């Protein structure tokens, strides 16, 4: 406690409490963001697992297409049906082209997750710089509250400074 | 858009891509696919449509076999619109259940496999089997047993009058109305109808009337008697029910290799310290050994050894190595993150080697203590971004060491002036001089004070293995404590596994009805658990599989917290296990979860559509969204999540609205042509846990009172959190707010004419007393005409509770409202006869509550696990000791209550 006069300490208790209520409101808004970003990040990470799962299935399909076409490309060639082979291969060209679309979409999410993982870490840095200030304002406010209680200040006056 | 382009993968390797409606069912899509596939190569080789099944990568990133082809693509919701035809056969039974669990529990089962933890995998193996066994064992049992399982009795906690009761039969629209005794058993009520037929189940409900109880002891009959209405029942036997049914040597000090830190985010002008202490519950096992200061960076390096004042052999079974990363300004301190670790693993083996602990963020609170021993002993699931500490436990012997088995533990464990000095002490903080006495006379505590076990367990020196053995020896021979005492032993302060097992041993005496009243506290206490497999989980699951209603509320207590990272793994594992053993209810919970998912989107629409157009415009714009086939089907015909014995049948889209409030909640109405007009409120935006705790507490009071023959005609409406700031609230029909009524005795006149007005006046007086006593005890302030509601019957009740035990922490006084006293007095200025009868109810209600005071303290103390800010410390619990004047005598309490009563009346006059 810096000063030693009842009304002067009382004004500082009000100022320090206002400064405390303010800084507490800032940290609560930043913990709202940290919680929100934590949820959005585990969403983007499961959506990345989903793209990987989708691509796996698209790759299993190419495996199937390659082993399964083998027996039929050889059979339609001997029958002069170079038309059926052309149809099978162009359908495969079609499949592979879609894989490249899905791959690119998976890549776009990896960019968002990298940008949002950097947003989260900056949020945590912005919170960890507010915590020493927030904790100090609490301790200060409490010491002024005690000082005036010890000095015999009435609850009505104490409530008037806090509220 | 109505349509979406879908990618199709045929088993021949052929790829087809065409548009389909988002509201189309899979069965229809398979037909559109076969129609297009014929014009693409290799069609001749495909088997018939019915020989194949669709596969998709769902929202949870898991492969899903789409067996129910009656589901619409929008309901299926695949991640990308990609479908693969796969072979239909291949033990589809497990494949369907495993998939439907992942959707229902809100987490993919593959997320459990991904972890690569034997603890997780052993839990799944033991728990799913035990649950599957109980489910099969359930199917074996008779028609009577299964009826007690699915539809357990809903009884009330007396005179013998005449009741006119209706009866009917399944399919038959012919009713045989006959009178029967109020105290008559349902065996007689059916026999009197069996004879009446030639010359069980409430219709429109999943409530049955059976067992050796009198007709009036049932909740439906009780409501029918007071509300006047005649009970309508449907006689059913076996046929329809079966259709429904189908080493101590290691004396070297404890060491820890604090090696590295990872992804740390702080101000570069500071240094970084890592404080570490050992804990068993809330007590320290030794001194808080700290690290050296290192410059602020993302990846700090210490490679420092931390030695604790405790030799390895003295470590208890439930020893916790707690960490906290602090940012200090070289030479107020900033707590960055914290992490706890068990020294012994689930298999009893003392952990050895490198352990990477993904740290949890520190939150600044009133008790800014360096360490957090109460926090989860699990890792942060956000392994992507979360800071971490690289530690390494060193090797101690060539072979791994396990904590001594019970046989080895119980082996090492085997005046008269002080006898009075113990009596005075065990009569709630015991100092060092008191702790040492209680411990010496520990054999006298087991002999003369079995109820004081909790005091004794705390005095025990858990940091010296000699002391620990002596205590556990007594525990293994301790007398069975009452349920009230057992409740206290569930608290974090008693972490020893043997204590939990003794506590559960005593909780096994609970009737399904009493267990229901503590279910919320019991679910919360799981957050205090260290291992996944524990006695409490087993108990909770065993009970949930024995009773469908308990199972239902266990599902929703766990589900509504699946977003909280600290419980998500634990709660997820329990739900999967509950689901494997309750496949029937699993279908009900799916119908509920679907309607809830639609209402969130319907609420999200109305929230935005209110910030544009007015109230009746948004109302009809809402109704159109509700009238959609995929919406209306999902919201229609489902069991009520608030009370699963209530059937929410036909949605009344005209009656459906939203409330002009802080979060704009949806008013959804239901009509039933077989039952009367049930309603529900879907609220999204603010946490409904506090309101559920308050209402649960008021329900307990209501039961405790009813037990002493005092019915204060209370309205305990349902409130159920279903998820992250999501929930439901039961619509109390034929009721409005005091404020809206005063735009009071005229409202009762226009709703109770003749001799009905004196009935309402008694309902008002009875409910007023109860809600006055309840709001005083719970410290519920800010009670005004906007949050107080009256029912057309005369019953008064409190709505929307936000502020708990003072916490607007200032004492809330007993409050009597002028308007209410006026109504109690029937309109008179002085009506001593009526007013003193009312004062008697208040004094009786308060006295009953004091008798069960410790139940409320124990229940609230366990609720500290919930993380509610208005219930976080011992002072919040202290509020109840003071409100219930527990540190006084019944006579001293009653005269202070009377003083506060008289002053509540005097202050009522001032306003
Ligand atoms: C018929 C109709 O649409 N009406 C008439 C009744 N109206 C009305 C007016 C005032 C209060 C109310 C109102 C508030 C609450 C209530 C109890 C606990 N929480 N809440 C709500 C939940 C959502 O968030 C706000 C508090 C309830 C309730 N259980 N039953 C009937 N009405 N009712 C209801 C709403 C408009």
């Amino acid at each position: 406690v810096k000063e030693d006069n009842i009304e002067a300490v009382g004004k500082k208790l009000h100022e320090y409490n206002t400064q405390f209520q303010e800084k507490s409101r800032e940290y609560d808004r930043l913990y709202e963001d940290y919680t929100r970003t934590s949820q959005e990040i585990q969403m983007k990470r499961t959506a990345i697992e989903a793209f990987n799962e989708t691509i796996k299935i698209f790759e299993e399909q190419c495996q199937t297409q390659e082993r399964y076409s083998k027996e039929y490309i050889e059979k339609f060639k001997r029958e002069g049906n170079e038309t059926e082979i052309q149809r099978i291969m162009h359908n495969y060209e079609k499949l592979k082209s879609r894989i490249s679309e899905i791959v690119d979409s998976r890549r776009r999410l990896e960019e968002d997750l990298k940008k949002q993982a950097a947003e989260y870490r900056e949020i945590d840095k912005r919170m960890n710089s507010i915590k020493p200030d927030l904790i100090q304002l609490r301790k200060t406010r409490d010491q002024y509250l005690m000082w005036l209680t010890q000095k015999g200040v009435r609850q009505k006056k104490l409530n008037e400074w806090l509220g | 858009n109505q349509s979406v382009v879908v990618d199709f993968l045929l088993p021949t390797g052929v790829y087809l891509n065409f548009p389909v409606s988002r509201n189309a069912n899979l069965s229809t899509i398979k037909q559109l696919l076969w129609h297009r596939a014929q014009y693409e190569p290799l069609f001749h080789m495909l088997s018939g449509p019915e020989a194949y099944v669709f596969t998709c990568i769902n929202q949870t990133a898991e492969q899903q076999e789409l067996e129910d082809e009656q589901r619409r693509l929008c309901d299926v919701q695949p991640f990308l619109p990609v479908l693969r035809l796969v072979a239909r056969e291949g033990d589809r039974v497990k494949k369907l259940i495993n998939s439907q669990i992942s959707l229902l529990i809100g987490k993919g089962l593959h997320e459990f496999d991904s972890l690569c933890d034997p603890e997780v995998n052993d839990f799944r193996a033991k728990m799913c089997q035990f649950c599957e066994e109980a489910a099969a064992r359930r199917q074996q049992l008779g028609w009577e047993a299964w009826l007690q399982y699915s539809f357990p009795l809903q009884l009330e906690p007396l005179p013998n009058r005449a009741l006119l009761v209706n009866v009917k039969f399944e399919g038959s629209e012919e009713s045989f109305t006959f009178q029967v005794s109020t105290k008559d058993v349902p065996l007689a009520l059916m026999a009197c109808a069996l004879r009446k037929k030639a010359t069980l189940q409430v219709n429109g409900r999943h409530e049955y009337l059976y067992g050796s109880y009198p007709l009036c002891q049932f909740q439906y009959i009780c409501s029918c008697l007071h509300s006047g209405l005649t009970p309508h029942l449907t006689m059913v036997h076996s046929s329809s029910i079966l259709a429904m049914r189908d080493l101590w040597s290691l004396e070297q000090p404890f060491r820890i290799e604090l090696i590295q830190g990872s992804k740390v985010n702080a101000d570069e002008r500071m240094k970084l310290v890592v404080q570490a202490g050992l804990f068993h519950g809330n007590e320290m096992l030794c001194k808080t050994v700290s690290s050296s200061e290192v410059s602020v960076c993302s990846e700090p390096v210490w490679k420092q050894r931390l030695e604790f004042d405790i030799n390895i052999c003295d470590l208890p079974r439930m020893a916790r190595l707690c960490f906290a990363l602090y940012a200090v300004i070289e030479k107020a301190d900033c707590p960055i993150a914290w992490a706890n670790l068990m020294l012994f693993d689930y298999k009893d083996q003392l952990k050895t080697g490198e352990r990477c602990l993904y740290m949890w963020p520190s939150v600044p609170d009133e008790k800014g203590e360096l360490l957090n021993p109460t926090g989860t002993v699990r890792s942060n699931p956000n392994t992507d971004s979360a800071a971490a500490l690289l530690i390494c436990l060193p090797e101690v012997a060539p072979h791994p060491v396990y904590y001594p088995a019970l046989e080895k533990i119980l082996e090492l464990g085997r005046t008269e002036e002080e006898q009075l000095q113990l009596r005075e002490i065990l009569e709630g903080e015991l100092y060092e001089h008191e702790k040492d006495l209680v411990w010496k006379l520990r054999h006298e505590v087991q002999e003369h004070f079995p109820e004081a076990l909790a005091r004794l367990l705390l005095v025990t020196k858990w940091n010296k293995h000699e002391d620990v053995a002596q205590m556990l020896y007594l525990l293994c021979s301790w007398p069975e404590l009452p349920v009230l005492s057992a409740l206290e032993l569930l608290d974090f302060s008693f972490p020893d596994c043997h204590v939990g097992s003794f506590a559960i041993k005593s909780l096994r005496k609970l009737t399904d009805d009493e267990l229901f009243q503590y279910l919320l506290q019991l679910v919360q206490v799981l957050k205090y658990e260290s291992y996944l497999d524990c006695e409490l989980t087993k108990f909770l699951l065993d009970r949930a599989l024995a009773n469908r209603k308990i199972g239902h509320f266990l599902f929703w207590h766990l589900r509504s917290e699946m977003h909280v990272p600290s419980v998500a793994l634990r709660f997820g594992l329990i739900l999967e296990a509950y689901c494997r053993g309750s496949t029937h209810h699993m279908k009900v919970l799916m119908k509920q979860g679907e309607a809830l998912s639609k209402l969130k989107a319907l609420n999200d629409f109305v929230k935005l559509s209110s910030q544009k157009t007015p109230k009746p415009q948004t109302k009809e714009l809402m109704h159109l969204c509700m009238r959609q086939e995929a919406y209306l089907e999902a919201l229609s015909h489902l069991q009520s999540p608030l009370d699963p014995s209530t059937l929410l049948a036909e949605v009344c889209v005209e009656q459906c609205t939203f409330m002009d409030s802080k979060m704009k909640p949806l008013w959804i109405m239901y009509s039933n042509e077989e039952a009367g007009s049930v309603g529900i409120i879907f609220k999204n935006g603010d946490d409904l846990r506090q309101d559920m705790l308050t209402l649960q507490m008021i329900q307990l009071m209501d039961v405790l009172w009813k037990q002493e023959g005092l019915d204060l005609r209370m309205t305990p409406y349902g409130c159920l959190p279903t998820g992250d700031r999501t929930g439901l609230i039961e619509v109390v029909l034929r009721s409005d707010t005091i404020a809206n009524i005063q735009l009071l005795l005229n409202w009762l006149k226009s709703k109770n004419p003749g001799e009905a007005l004196d009935r309402a006046i008694e309902e008002f007086t009875l409910s007023c007393a109860g809600y006055c006593v309840a709001t005083y005890v719970l410290g519920i302030g800010d009670r005004h005409s906007d949050n107080i509601m009256i029912r057309e019957s005369g019953q008064l009740f409190h709505i929307d509770f936000g502020h708990f035990l003072g916490n607007f922490r200032e004492r809330v006084p007993f409050i009597l409202t002028y308007d209410f006293v006026h109504v109690i007095q029937q309109g008179k200025t002085n009506n001593s006869e009526k007013f003193e009868r009312f004062r008697g109810y208040c004094e009786r209600a308060y006295t009953i509550l004091r008798r069960h005071g410790l139940l409320f303290l124990h229940l609230f103390a366990l609720m500290r696990a919930a993380g509610l800010p208005e219930l976080s410390c011992s002072k919040d619990i202290q509020y109840l000791k003071d409100s219930l004047a527990l540190g006084k005598t019944e006579e001293e309490a009653l005269k202070h209550f009377r003083v506060k009563f008289n002053e509540a009346l005097r202050e009522s006059w001032k306003t």
